[PDB]
RNA sequence: CAGAUCUUGGUGGAAGUAGCAAAUAUUCAAAUGAGAACUUUGAAGACUGAAGUGGGGAAAGGUUCCAUGUGAACAGCAGUUGGACAUGGGUUAGUCGAUCCUAAGAGAUAGGGAAGCUCCGUAUGAAAGUUGCACGAUUUUUCGUGCCUCCUAUCGAAAGGGAAUCCGGUUAAUAUUCCGGAACCAGAAGGUGGAAUCAACACGGCAACGUAAAUGAAGUUGGAGACGUCGGCGGGAGCCCUGGGAAGAGUUCUCUUUUCUUUUUAACAAACCAUUGAACUACCCUGAAAUCGGUUUAUCCGGAGCUAGGGUAUGGUGUUUGGAAGAGUUCAGCGCCUCAUGCUGAAUCCGGUGCGCUCUCGACGGCCCUUGAAAAUCCAACGGAAGAAUGGCCUUGUUUUCACAUCUGGUCGUACUCAUAACCGCAGCAGGUCUCCAAGGUGAACAGCCUCUAGUUGAUAGAACAAUGUAGAUAAGGGAAGUCGGCAAAAUGGAUCCGUAACUUCGGGAUAAGGAUUGGCUCUAAGGGUUGGACAACCAACUUAGAACUGGUACGGACAAGGGGAAUCUGACUGUCUAAUUAAAACAUAGCAUUGCGAUGGCCAGAAAGUGGUGUUGACGCAAUGUGAUU
């Protein structure tokens, strides 16, 4: 046969298109003012990332060993302003924008941009509109549970940093594309992944779906997660298909 | 090319190291313009009656070196 | 021709081949009124035939399509002004 | 195309060197057979290839 | 005039994208287009950008506020202030 | 009419190859070609342009004097009056402030 | 060797045969020449008709460019001619490009794999130093220590960024490169003059801010470079149009104070600059506003300070000048071998116009689940390192970001074509190949048609109209009876005024369908600008509507330019593909639904890797599928 679509998305024309994208969301150095205590950052700009559904926010920090201004590019939380002072460190104060320890913060309390790991400048809630809720925490062996986006409930330990409040930028996806030019124009600052073709569309040359008088797959949709590539297309482990009629 | 208003500016630019040469010019109106090539600049100063330019014809350093066009 | 057409031949229905949007575009005739219009109530102004308290109400009329031309503008501060002198006099008798 | 490299422009004048006629009485010496040859080049029938 | 009886703002999009659909962008359109408060200054000047920001016009508070995609203020972040506060007043003591 | 053309090899419509055209002494209409228009330097903290500097190109501003370029004030050429007014009365009460919760701590 | 659709070479019948028919078109006279339908000159008739058969470039070509000769081969006819042949000549730059910078990317070095050719990797797990500071130093200065801080290989654009030149003339062929004149930029020393400082770094204005200068080390910060698309509005330059004067030319049975050509002002420099045209555009001062006012074509602004008054800045493709009339252009004379082709007379003037065209600028508005490069380089600010002139006068350093002045600016390209003959397609092939300027009339118009400038008259020719052809037209009566099928053709067609159904997602259908008018001439009415004492004689303007009269009952008079309707199947629509037999109901699309994955992960890649992509990513995300608007 030929090599498939997916197995020729490893790189070349299938890398992000990175030409107007202003830079890394990464919180911060986790340094010793974040450590013991807090440090004062003012929010200079609040752009746009192409690309991104999510504005994000250039804050300007002072150098505590150099006399230089280190500029950081937070992800922008609903309600910040420019010209707002944000604070980040354990004894920063429980405020919209701030960055704390989920260890120094309260039960249900709402955050954004939250690390998995004390120092990876931050993994979990970082798209538009999403957050992560604090559900617990274990003194003992100091570790923060939280609940994902996505229902998960993820123990960290309790010196993982996140923004207070909701990462900006709304309800992004209630609004239709409403023609295949919005569509064209979102994916365009993306990567090369749209449009999509149909592998029952396709021969069987091309795709494991393809051939036949009529347009079939011919063999059940899902595959096993142990699937070599090239034959791992379709529902990959489905646990379960058709309708979710019901589900928690 | 630049132009001097005043007469005094004139002789004192004439007065100077890079005053090669000057130039008469009479125009169809009667005017005469008086023309000194310096070594950037050419100044032309702009004289309306015949008595002021003969004087200052007259007034000009005599080691530069005037020329009718 | 162009003499001709000065004087007004070699204009009837036979001669256009574009809309009379495309001859002559009605925003531009609306533009033409409308700084006429709002020239003359600024003349009007400053010469103190009218106030302010009228100025402002005829920029809205005009604005809003109440004065065809110069003449209709006129004619109804002419009939403003008229009625403000009479109640005038009657509240100075 | 006008904007010539220093390297070309010297291809281009090694080329219409070699593009001349033979002297005749180069073609006079005895026992040589230099009279004609086909490896002249014109502009329109044979291309230099840069 | 009304000029228009259902579609609105959607108008510019004809008879396709069918009609639910063009009834779901003329909401959000409408939102994304609407005015708003500036919360520290007051004027009515608060406009839209890239889907999130929204920049307040006028010599005062140059601001950029970080909002939602199509309105200043969600539901949601107005409920995580209400209760990010309630839970810091609730902690400071 | 008198038809132009580019009097360089650049023959493309580029914000490089700006082009005005010109009437000569000799009754000849011809392209002139020009650079492009300057830029007036912008607020540091408000982005405004800056009142009194003329707009250049960036090495244009090296033949002006220094007084051409700059403000008689401080921060002059890099904010505005306002900006700099601003910063004035913000450093002058956060100061005094500053001062006040001093003494008061006590 | 008689064969092998044998190999190479040569040569036949077909045969003086098919044919040398796209792109409207040529004719007369003279010259040269042995020879003229193709050469040259003059005349006439035409075409390209500014989205050109015109003038230039990018790529590509490489001497095809120019002059003088030849006509053996080629120019499918010819040749006295050529992009052919032969001999010579021709490309002149500090200002135009390359060179400099960086983008997508390429790629050494450290290091790690690989038997290896080599692969990954670009501050990467590297002891990756160029730079900041007077410690010696006669005495008025770049030479050996010390302590030092997030620097860093390079290549990569003749359309991205960028220091700087214009006019006139000149050659057979080069010029923004040469000549004459007039400028600008960068670097280097410091040659003068000016300015401040008597005892160190100026003044004025309330302010916005201004000046001829107005000392400023490291470090840090800021700005310029530096940015999408569409729409209307206002201005400027060039072009177009129009009224006079002057000079020349055309017509002149008749008429036309007539028709045509010229009437030009560059870079650069200075002063003003809302006046003449275009922002109360931004900011500042006085002042405090409801009976709210100001104001754009477009509804924005204002106790976070409106209107009004007065100022500050932004400043040229604006005005007045210099350049600069000495140039260029037009006309009229003298020499009369005329030699340097010279000399001598005049004009080159005064006005106006705009929904006009091209470019540009200014203030705006709409759109994005699209927000629309980087770097070199330059400038500004915070800050305070360092300084030494002395005897109120004869005496220094600084500034060279003030004015004048000196020197230097190297190397490479520069001819010509850019195409129905200079490139590619076997060729001098009706094919293909990126882009700049774009006159008048008609006309909505960069539509079609004619014309001006410019170019060309080049596509083997002559004679005659047989059949059958190719292309273009018409046809009495019938009107699809033809044919698988209204294939083809015909019919409709512009504009203005009436009128317009079913259905529908309420947006459409719709120009539905169906009707009337259209010329020329003479008038009428209405709709706008400055301007002399209720007004007003002009100048400078275009529209709309109506009426009478008239003729071929004709008039979008050529050109230009929808046929329409009633249903069924199917795809929602816009869009995409089988280059060279299938454009579709096929693909894609928005919408709908499902699956995996919380990073020690999902999906993909790599021989391996201290390896890569998604990922500058984090479930409103990425990856994998099916269905295909709405209901
Ligand atoms: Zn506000």
């Amino acid at each position: 046969g030929r090599v498939i679509r997916a197995q020729r998305k490893s790189g070349g024309i299938f890398q992000a298109h990175t030409r107007l994208r202003k830079g890394a969301a990464q919180l911060r150095t986790l340094d010793f003012a974040e450590r013991h205590g807090y440090i004062r950052g003012v929010v200079q700009k609040i752009i746009h990332d192409p690309g991104r559904g999510a504005p994000l926010a250039k804050v300007a920090f002072r150098n505590p060993y150099h006399y230089r201004t280190d500029v950081e590019t937070f992800v922008a939380t609903e309600g910040m302003y420019t010209g707002q002072f944000v604070y980040c460190g354990k004894n920063a104060a429980l405020t919209v924008g701030n960055v704390l320890p989920v260890g120094e913060m309260p039960e249900g309390t709402i955050i954004s941009n939250v690390e998995e790991k004390a120092g990876d400048r931050g993994a979990l809630g970082r798209s538009s509109g999403n957050y992560v809720i604090i559900v617990g925490h274990d003194v003992d062996t100091g570790k923060t549970r939280v609940k994902l986006p996505s229902g998960a409930k993820k123990v960290v330990p309790s010196s993982a940093r996140g923004v207070v409040g909701i990462v900006a930028g709304g309800g992004r996806i209630d609004k239709p594309l409403l023609k295949a030019g919005r569509a064209f124009h979102k994916y365009r600052v993306k990567r090369n992944c749209w449009p999509r073709t149909r592998g029952v569309a396709m021969n069987p040359v091309d795709h494991p779906h393809g051939g036949g008088n009529h347009q079939h797959v011919g063999h059940s949709t899902t595959v096993p997660r142990q699937s070599a590539p090239g034959q791992k297309v379709g529902l990959i482990a489905a646990r379960r298909t058709g309708l979710l009629r019901g589900a928690a | 090319p630049r132009q001097i208003s005043d007469i005094k500016q004139f002789l004192e630019i004439a007065r100077r190291k890079d005053a090669t040469s000057a130039r008469i010019k009479k125009n169809t109106n009667k005017d005469v313009k008086f023309k000194l090539r310096c070594s950037k600049y050419l100044y032309t100063l702009v004289v309306a009656d015949a008595k002021k330019a003969e004087k200052l014809r007259q007034s000009l350093p005599p080691d530069l070196t005037v020329t009718e066009v | 021709t162009h003499a001709a057409k000065r004087l007004g031949r070699h204009t009837g229905y036979g001669k256009r081949k574009g809309t009379a949007e495309a001859r002559m575009p009605s925003t531009v005739v609306w533009m033409r009124r409308q700084r006429v219009l709002r020239r003359l109530l600024r003349k009007y102004r400053e010469s103190g035939k009218i106030d302010k308290h009228l100025y402002h109400t005829l920029y809205l009329e005009a604005k809003g399509n109440t004065f065809k031309h110069k003449r209709a503008l006129i004619e109804h501060i002419q009939r403003a002004k008229a009625e403000a002198n009479r109640t005038k006099l009657i509240q100075e008798q | 195309p006008s904007h010539k490299s220093f390297r070309t422009k010297q291809k281009l004048a090694k080329a219409a060197r070699q593009n001349r006629p033979i002297p005749q009485w180069i073609r006079l010496r005895t026992g040589n057979t230099v009279h004609y040859n086909m490896k002249r080049r014109h502009w329109r029938r044979t291309k230099l290839n840069i | 005039t009304k000029r228009t009886k259902k579609v609105g703002v959607t108008g510019k999009y004809g008879v396709r994208y069918g009609a639910s659909l063009r009834r779901d962008v003329r909401k959000i359109e409408v939102q994304q287009h609407s005015r708003y408060q500036c919360p520290f200054c007051g004027r009515n000047t608060v406009k839209r950008t890239a889907a999130g920001i929204w920049c307040c016009n006028g010599k005062g508070c140059k601001k950029v506020l970080a909002g939602g995609a199509w309105t200043v203020t969600t539901a949601a972040a107005t409920s995580a202030r209400s209760t990010i506060r309630r839970l810091r007043e609730m902690v400071e003591v | 009419a008198q038809r132009v053309t580019y009097r360089r090899r650049l023959a493309y419509n580029t914000r490089s190859n700006k082009t005005r055209i010109i009437k000569t002494p000799g009754n000849n209409i011809r392209y002139l070609h020009i650079k492009k228009l300057g830029t007036i330097p912008r607020c540091g903290d408000t982005g405004v342009p800056l009142q009194g500097i003329p707009a250049l190109r960036p090495r244009e501003f090296a033949r002006l004097s220094h007084n051409q370029k700059k403000v008689q004030r401080a921060y002059g050429g890099c904010l505005s009056a306002n900006a700099v007014k601003d910063r004035i009365v913000r450093a002058f009460l956060i100061e005094e402030q500053k001062i006040v919760k001093q003494k008061l701590k006590q």
